[PDB]
This record gives C-alpha cells, structure tokens and sequence, in this order.
C-alpha cells in the first residue's frame, strides 16, 4: 500500500499485504454499537435546542438566561 | 470584520489570536532590535492563580490587556497604566469532571475580540474546557452570552481560541482521542444565535461542500468522500476535530484551518482515506460553505492531527505568477503552501530530512508517497518512525516576516515506535487504541533524551532554509517576528530567546519562571514597545511533569520522551513583560501607591 | 553551631532562616545602594509548581540555592551557575487531609541547614504540613531521616522553618486554633533521636523550667504558674504553639522564640493568666531548660499569638549600661526589648498610637495596663479594638541594621469587632469560638477597605520612629536591610519595594507576579549581589482570595478585611531574582544551550 | 479587671464585672471531656515510640526506615 494507486480521485486507500479490503466479518471487526455511534448526534440536538431557547429569550427580554428552565 | 482589520493596523493593539487575519505574528515595531536587544529587561509580571499549561497569548486593546489562564479559563482585564490593578475578572464555574476528558493537559489557546457598535458593547470571546463559548462585555466582564458547544459526556471539550470574523464568532472542536467527530460552528455575536455548523466526516450536506468544491483541483477529491473513504458508519466517531489556529482572507471571504486526525489511532479499525480529516479547509466565513479542501494525510496512521497554524502571504512563485498564498507546517513533517483562492498546491517541503513516513509529496498528484516500512498496523510494532505523533510541528503559532519573506518555525524532533490495539467505542471514554514510545529523533541525543526541538527560517517558494539550530526541547510555543530584525520564542525549559532573524544567531535570552507553550506578542503603549509571553509549562509535552507520571508510555507516549524536562522547569502560570531597560509604569514609584506622597 | 556562624560571615551564603543567629536580616553588601538602585533589574526567576502562600526565603550555600514551596513542601536545589538546571528535588507524599486542619493557608516558612563532618553529609532540614521533620542529604536530596512531630488527627501541623543549633534541629508547633498545646522539640541531626521536648502549659517539669527560672525578675512569675493560671485541666488543650521565628546567643547558649495564643479564642472558657502562652522564652539550646520567660499578654482576649520574630542586638541603654538585647514586635501592638541574658525589660513601645487594648505597659511591673472597653468576653461584642487578631504585626521577619541601630518593621493596621461563643473541644476539630469583623485601622481607609499596612524604622532604646509610611496592604512578609542604605520588602499587592533606609524615601519598586509574604534575602555569587524574594500571595491575609470566600467573617475575619486584595493580585508561586542591570548567568547566551555553539 | 491587681507574682487575672472567679458550675462551664483532653498526650506517646524505634534501627543498620513495621 503506497497511497498512489487510486480507484478514484481522493480515494487511494488499499489494504496492506495480509489485511482485508473490508474489516467487517474479520478478526479486525470493530463491532461498533449503533446506539453508541449516535450518542453525539443526540447530544448535539439538546445543545442546539437549549441554545435556540436561550437566544430567543434573549431577543425578547435583552437578557441572556443560561438555565433554560426559565 | 473591518473594524478588527483597522485596529490590527495599529501597533498599540494586538486584537486577535495571531495578531491579524494573515495570522503571521509580525510587528513592524523597530524600537527593540538587533542593535539594542542586550538592553531588553523585565518590565512587569502577572500571575494567573492557576497551574498547568498556559497557551496562547494575551490581547491588547489600547489601554486594556486581556489575559486567559488554564482551566477553569479565568479571564482578566489589566490596566496597562497600572498593570497591577485588575480592571475585572471572569471566573467560570465548570464541572471538574471536564478535566477527565482532556487528552493533553488543561490548556486553552486564548481570547478573541469583537469591537462593538452604538447599540452593543465590545465583547471578549472565550472558550471553556467544559464546551461553552462564552461572550463577555469587554469593559465590565459580565456575561453577555453563553452557548453550549461541546458535551463532556460524549467526550468533548474546547481548547482553541475562538475567532471573530464580521459579526460572527467561530469555534472549533476537541476530542479526536475520544472518538469525537469534528465540528466547526459560527454563532452571531449580537444574538448568540447559531449561524452555521459543519462536520469533517459523513454526507456532503453535513460537511457543507460548496457546489464548486475543489473545481480547480478535482484530483484532490470532490463529492461523497466523507462516507466513501470509510466503512459503514465508522465516520460518525471519526475525528477531524479542529483545535488549532485560523486565518482569514477578507477579499475571498474565506477562513482557513486544518482538521485533525481520524479516530481511533488504530488505523486497522478504520480502512479508507478517512476524508475530510487531516484536511486543509477553506470555508466561506458567512455561510460556512467549504470552497476547497486538501487532505494532507490520507488514512492517518500516526495521529498526525492536521490542526496546525496557517500563515497567509503574497509572493511570486517559481513560474513568475504573483500569488495569494497559505503556508502551513504540519504534524506529518510536511510544510505546505497552497494558493489560498483555489487550492493549487505550490510547495510541500520536509520539515527536516529525517522525516521518513513519506518518501516525498508528489506535487502534481498532491499525494504523499508512503514508505510502508514506517506505517502502522495491527500486530506490528513500527520502529523509528519520524515524525512521531507529537509531530515535527505541533500547536505553536509561528511567525512570517513579509519584508524578508521568511517563516520562522519552532519545530519538534521526536521519533517513535507504535503498536495499536483493538478497543471498543464507548461515548465519553477515551478511544485511542495505541501504545507509543517516543524519543529524540536522529539529530538529537537519543541516549540521554535531550535534543527534541529545532528552530528554522524558511522560504515557501524557493524551498530553502536560510538557517537552523537545534534546541534542547521541542520549540512548542510558536514565535514572534519583528522589523527590528529579531525573532522571539519561548522554550519548554523556560527561556524567552531572541535570535537575529537574518542569521539565526542567538543574541539574547532570559530565564522565565516556567517553560513556555504560548507565543510572544508585542505592542506599544505610550511610545514604549513591550514584548509579553505566557509562562507555564504543560500541554502535551508537560503531561509527565504536570500529572507526576513515570511510565514512559503514559501520556500517550510523551512521558518517556520528556522524562528530562522536569530537571529544567516545574509548573507555573504567569504573563511576563519585557521592554528596553525594563521601562514600565512603576518607573514612577508613586504609580499604584496608597500614599502617592 | 560554629560552622554555621562562620558560613554566615560570608556574603556568598545565607545559611539559616533570618540569615544569622542574630536573626537580623542585615547584609554588609554595598554593591547595590541608594545611588544606583534605579539600575536594579530582574535577573531570573523559578516557579515552584505550587500555588498558595509562599513564605520564608531560600537558603544559599556557595553554588547551591535551596527553595521550598507551599504544601506539599517540595524542596528544590538550584545551580546558581545555571539556575534553570534543577540539581535535585524532594517531593513529599502527605495525606491531603492535612489541608483540612491548617488554620491559615498551606504555607511554610523555610529550610535550615546543617553543615556536615567527615562521617556525615551536610543536611537540609525541613518541616511538612503533616507534622514531620525531615532531614535531606543536602547534595542529593535523598531522605536522611524523618521523625513524627505532629499528628493531624489531634489537630496538629507544621508551618515554621526549623532551626539548627550545634548538632541539633529544633522544631516548633502549630494548631492553637485547634486546641493544641504548644510543644518545642530538639532532635539530634546525626541520629534522628529526640534530645529534649517541652510544653508551654502545665506542671513545671513538663514546661522545663530551669532551677533559677526568672531569678533576675521574679515579679514576672516563677513556679507552678502553667497550672495555677488555669482552671482544672484547661491547660491541656491550652495553645502556646510556637510557629514563628528563632534566635540564638552562642555565648549564653540560649535560643529565643515566643509562644502563641491560648485556646480557645473565647476568653470566658479559660479564666486565668494562661501562663506560658504569649511568652517570650529563652531556653538552653542543649537541655532545653527555660532560663527566663516574660508573658506579654496575660489571659489573651484577642488571639494576639505571641510568635513574632526576635531580633538580637548590642546597644547602650538609657542609663549608660552597654547591654546584650532582644527586640520583638508583637501581635498585641507592643514592640518589646529585653536584655537577652536575664530578661530585664528595657522598652515596651506601642507600634502605633492607635493601639487601644492597653493604656501602656508599665516597665517596673512589666504588666500591660488593660483598657477594659477593648477587651472581649461572652455575650458582648467588642468594637474598634486595636490591634485586631491579625495583630499590628504578624509573622513577617523584619531586619535590624546594627550600623544605624535601626529596626525596619512591616506593620499591619487592622482593627476589629469580636464576639465569642461556647463550643466543645473535640480533638482534630477547630476550637476557635469567636466571630471577628476586621477592617483598616484609624489611619487607613475604613470605608473603602484599603490602608492596612505601615512600614517604620525604630530605635529600641530612644523609643523613636525615625520614619513611617502607610502602605496599601499590610506589610506581611518582613524586610531586608543592607549597607547600601536601602531596605527592601515585598507587598501583598505584588511589588518588591526599596526605600532609603535613612529617610524612608521610596526610591524603587517592581511588579512581581503575585503578592509577597516571604522576606527578601541577598547574597553575592561571582562578585554579583542578587536580591531574591518569594512571590505567591496567601497566608492568613490571602485566605479569601485563595479559597474563594466572600463571607466577611470567614477565614477567622480576614475575608472582610482583605476583600480588595484580589483586585491587585492572584495566586502564584515563584522565586524572583534581581541584580544591578539584571546581570545574570544567561548574559552569556550559551549557558544552558543544547547547541552551546 | 485591669490586669494590675495580683494575688501573686505572675498571677493577676480577675474575673470581669458580672462574671465568676470559677466557671465550673456556671453557664460558662466548658464541661470538657477528659478522654478528649488527653488525646494529644496519647498521640505523642505513639510518635515518640515509633521515632525511638526508627533511630535505634538507624543506629544499627545505618539506614532510616520510616515505616516501623520493619
Ligand atoms: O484532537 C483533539 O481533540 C486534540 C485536542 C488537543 C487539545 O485540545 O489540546 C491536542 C490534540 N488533539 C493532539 O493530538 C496533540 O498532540 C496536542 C498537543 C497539545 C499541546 O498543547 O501540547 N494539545 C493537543
Ligand atoms: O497557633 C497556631 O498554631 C497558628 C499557626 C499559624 C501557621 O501555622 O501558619 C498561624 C496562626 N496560628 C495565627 O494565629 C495567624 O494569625 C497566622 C497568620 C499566618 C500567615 O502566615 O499569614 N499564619 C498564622
Ligand atoms: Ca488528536
Ligand atoms: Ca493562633
């Protein structure tokens, strides 16, 4: 794998001698858990909602109130 | 922000991280120079009340200096006419569990500034280790707003300086070592409202590609690659965080930064180029659309986190074409220059000939040619790989002198051995997967573990190093160039040094309290030029020192490489100010006296 | 220790706390003086890696400087030819619960030194907040011995510098605020064996009275009083700890110190004179027998802890008798002079006319005349009491110039209101029993809470103050006098200042990182005179700052008095070195370079 | 109580107007608990013993061993 052989522009990855093109199904399989994988997308929906909530309150009263339970 | 542009034109001000939108750390001030530098003395100092790495550098807006500390990210406003009086202070309360998800010390890289209007106060913009971007009224220090921009429960934190462009505050991301997928957001400084937010991996819409993304260089890659160069969903916990520095071109409307390394560090766990990570990125300041994108390190194998500083300039290239350019010394050992309008790759020079992960970087194809003997993979231990994961360059913000057309680079000279291991992903835990051993590279003292830095002056076009000196420790804090023919940089062993910038001659140095990992900066207040830098060792190189580790493989491998640094420095935290003859307001003994008579 | 006497005769050395056995903080060095002091500049600095109050001052033995930090009481040995190289370091592990029984900040007042023989290494003697007295091989920093001399479970800790006399290391005591009964012990530096240990209250045998105790002044009191001036066993938890400074007369073989306040602070809970507390004490260095003892504050009502510095001199008194003398500025507002051989009381002068707890101190009877309106008792709140409990003088180690016969005193100007309350004794808890409100005294700014210090020059015999200046904060760190006609002292607002010692004129000052509560010291290394002082605010005045308190009655009342100090300083921890022109080893740029070429 | 009236040399304490000569039995009685009062004397017997133990071992082997369970 020297990085110069490209099946497409911006896409030259090759596996190395003795390692597979796909890892799924192999001894390298990461077996990630989708629940875990999505954790950050969920966490960001909360931040954005609470943020939107704090700007809109700010817009209206001219004072930023961090703790959105007001 | 045109008001920032104008205030940056005044030597009495240093108004943004990296001083100006060129991010070039250059002052046209001549009052301190090669011919009197032996007269430079200590003028005053200020301690922050915190230990751990102190990165970045203060801001100065006329009469006020603003300084920022390690966690918990205190902000202070000092009165240059009497710098011992604190105009104000902001002391955040943060959950102390933020400490536990910071990979590489409780550091923070600094403050930005939004010059106000008649409706709205000027504002100091700061980040907090616990994820928040906070805006402070710059005259009173009272909270103006505070938005969430990182959850520590999913492994995220903030260590960069944020950045002000137009009426926008831009903020980056930390945690690639915890599987965080890099995100960059702009909030509106008047309203605190989110204006755009984009990611470093996944579907193009989520990454924010412009319709004409890379049109001038389509061999770089164009559509669909933030998913095609992954397997399944491995992009979601894919890294690409951007915790380094910004730069900005007012005419192209483009901000430049580099995105970090992909996760985990175990390359075997993520086949594929891992696109948008490791990428030099240009985004429209206002919509945040990505104009162009150059992946320096396809399928990272070494944690070469692509976040380094970006210095803008105008030069004539080798064919005679007068160009608008960015220059960008990378962890991977390669200093890059691109035309900042289209992406055209112009130079890609090794930072030192010892670099061995690549044989060269082909300019036409823009690919790095890999030496497979220095790569990493499962069930293998790679040996004598240069650069190491700490890079031949890290987060130090360097300088460029546009008169000499020379870049002044604080370099690292650290090689490594490296073996990955399989680990699961669990949100809010570390997600590293390798064991490193690091040591000085070939030109340093490998037996006795000294000789881990260099300082070098470089021309981006001719590709030449005008001069080079080895340094006992990595030069980690960046550098400052001035028109007095001097370049200045702090060392991890606690000196502020000044070399002659034409020749590299060492001409002055002074023992500060602690090692330096911030860049020096300069400003003129009442016709006196002062040079100020933050003291307080830490950051990645300080982790063994700072947390009392001895396992050479601890601190992600930095413990063994720096075992000796603690023979030369301990922890600290302060700002140290210098000037010709130590001239300073207390030269008048009654300034700050209760008696005054 | 005659070897210590001899090394103290060399300006290249500063070998004990207070510099010499006179404890007079005087240097005959003239290289820095009234005529060039404006040329004094910063030479180098060293940060300790710790925050909180940094008290005391380093030692210098030829080429090695030894510095000591706040808890956990690190010791470091610095190489004066390259002070950035740490020769060695000692880092104790201590139970962190020691913090919880320290009344007034994690401070420590410094190191002593035992010059070795041919059988035995020279030794650095240090104390630890957790009660231990530790001896270190002074060239390697390896533990030589470690004895227990304070149990935190019974409320005890160590904050003083210990002291070396002969082949003996003497160690004091802390915790009168936790009911600890004061004890002083001598251990044998060769063997680590206890040589004698005595108490400040109880039966005479336990206190260690000499058969001829007070024979020259029997109206002071003689036998049986450490129990007679108590009710029942209230002496057992009686205070008298000695956490201040020592002095020593080689010919009389006598060490002098003062014992602290009785416990609790509620005077109603312990009727009686509470003898041996509050006492100026002279003990045979070797057997530890108490030769004489003068109680300055009978039945303390104000926490006037009698632990202050003791300065020895030879003067002609008012009748013509050439005398050997001790001079001793007390918390209670009274600066005392006694003949150091017999106890004869010579002068007892108010430190400032505002003192009101006493009308005067009758010299014949040696009694203080009490003004009952400024005393304390249960169900009463005393108002406008001067001095406050922080004293018109605290633990700052002052200087005496034997040429001018003048003492240079850093004074506090803090009055108080005071109400006690009933509380039980429980070993290992606080045992205070009062609520204080403190503020600047009459000559300061009582509305705006500034004006809490003075600096004054004083002659012990004629009773005159040659000059006096008010200071914004209490001058808490002591002072340093030299033959260049300069006196030097640090301020809690972070200046090292130099006044003309003949006139008190302010002639120089420099903004250090943080407030100062240690005394400056001086030494000559390669024909260069350096002035060094510890920076790092804390101790009692810093408690509001250091622990983030706002309740004015918190920190035993110091919080309200110092609410303003944090507008002028934050926490720090470092040693700051100064010299004519900033001359320093790094003047040669290659000292400490990896390249060196 | 002005401190100048002394039933004996070094012993001038007087109670104040309205307060007793003895506090035991009064509303000011401290009621200390003797167990508590002796705590420090006990604690010091341990320190001295362990100390004596560490010097004597030192005397004999020339190396200080802090932890007296050796
Ligand atoms: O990807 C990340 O989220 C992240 C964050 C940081 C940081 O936030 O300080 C560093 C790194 N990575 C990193 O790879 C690295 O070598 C590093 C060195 C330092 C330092 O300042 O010395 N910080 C960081
Ligand atoms: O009696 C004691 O055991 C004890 C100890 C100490 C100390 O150990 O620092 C102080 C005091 N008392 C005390 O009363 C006091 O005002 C004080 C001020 C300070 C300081 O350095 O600022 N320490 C101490
Ligand atoms: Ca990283
Ligand atoms: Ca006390």
């Amino acid at each position: 794998y020297d990085g110069t052989h490209c099946k497409a522009p911006g896409n030259c990855w090759e596996p190395k001698p003795g390692f597979p093109e796909k890892i799924a199904g192999s001894k390298y399989d990461p077996k990630h858990d989708p629940k875990e994988l999505n954790k950050q997308v969920e966490s960001r929906k909360g931040e954005e909602e609470r943020n939107a909530n704090r700007a809109e309150h700010f817009k209206k009263t001219g004072k930023w109130v961090y703790d959105v339970k007001k | 922000n045109d008001k920032l542009i104008e205030l940056s034109n005044s030597n009495e001000n240093w108004v943004m991280p990296g001083k100006n939108y060129d991010s070039n750390n250059y002052s046209t001030s001549t009052q301190i120079n090669v011919d009197n530098v032996k007269q430079l003395k200590h003028a005053w100092s200020f301690s922050t009340g915190e230990l751990h790495g102190h990165e970045g550098a203060p801001l100065v807006i006329g009469d006020v200096m603003y300084v920022h500390s390690s966690f918990p990210n205190k902000t202070f406003a000092l009165d240059l006419n009497d710098p011992g009086h604190i105009l104000w202070q902001h002391s955040p309360k943060q959950d102390p569990a933020a400490r536990s998800v910071a990979c590489c010390d409780l550091v923070n890289r600094g403050l930005a500034y939004w010059p106000g209007d008649d409706k709205t106060p000027s504002l100091i913009i700061k980040t907090q280790l616990d994820g928040h971007l906070v805006a402070l009224n710059a005259k009173t220090g009272e909270e103006f707003w505070k938005v969430e921009n990182g959850d520590i429960k999913v492994g995220q934190t903030l260590t960069q300086a944020p950045y002000v462009v137009h009426d926008l505050a831009i903020v980056g991301s930390s945690g690639a070592e915890l599987g965080v997928r890099g995100h960059v957001t702009a909030y509106n400084v008047r309203t605190g409202e989110q204006a755009w937010r984009y990611y470093a991996t996944g579907p193009d819409a989520e990454i924010g590609l412009a319709d004409d993304f890379n049109s001038a260089n389509p061999h770089y890659g164009q559509k669909g690659l933030g998913t095609a160069t992954w397997e399944g969903d491995a992009w979601k916990i894919g890294g690409g965080t951007n915790w380094g520095w910004y730069a900005y071109d007012p005419a192209a409307n483009l901000i430049y930064y580099g995105s970090g390394n992909p996760a985990p560090w175990n390359e075997t766990m993520r086949p594929g180029d891992n696109k948008w990570t490791m990428t030099i990125t240009a985004r429209d300041a206002d919509t945040g659309k990505m104009k162009f994108g150059y992946q320096k390190t396809p399928h990272d194998e070494w944690d070469f986190a692509g976040v380094n500083v970006i210095m803008l300039s105008e030069q004539t290239d080798k064919t005679g074409k007068k160009r608008k350019l960015l220059t960008h010394p990378d962890r991977n050992g390669i200093v890059y220059t691109l035309d900042r309008e289209n992406g055209d790759l112009i130079s890609a020079d090794k930072l030192d000939d010892t670099v061995n992960v690549f044989k060269t970087v082909d300019l036409k194809t823009g690919l790095p040619v890999r030496d497979p003997e220095y790569g990493t993979r499962m069930d293998h231990k790679g040996t004598d790989i240069c650069p190491s994961a700490m890079g031949y360059h890290n987060q130090g913000h360097d300088s460029y002198d546009p008169q000499k057309q020379l870049f002044f680079m604080g370099i690292n000279h650290i090689c490594m051995d490296w073996e990955p291991f399989m680990l699961p992903y669990r949100a809010g835990q570390f997600f590293v997967g390798a064991t490193l051993w690091m040591y000085p590279g070939p030109k340093g003292d490998r037996q006795n573990y000294l000789g881990l830095g260099q300082i070098k002056a470089y021309n981006a076009i001719t590709n030449e190093y005008k001069w080079q000196h080895m340094e006992r420790f990595s030069v980690w804090g960046g550098t400052l160039a001035t028109a007095g023919n001097l370049v200045f940089y702090g060392t991890l062993d606690g000196f502020l040094k000044a070399r002659n910038s034409d020749t590299g001659e060492l001409v002055w140095k002074h023992k500060l309290p602690s090692g330096v990992i911030g860049y020096p900066m300069t400003y003129e207040h009442k016709g006196v030029q002062y040079i100020a830098v933050m003291s307080g060792v830490g950051g990645w190189p300080g982790v063994g020192l700072v947390f009392d580790l001895q396992d050479p493989t601890a601190g992600l491998g930095a413990v063994g490489a720096f075992k000796n640094l603690q023979n030369y420095t301990q922890m600290g935290g302060s700002l140290e100010v210098f000037s010709l003859d130590g001239k300073n307001p207390y030269d008048d003994v009654n300034v700050g006296e209760y008696e005054k008579g």
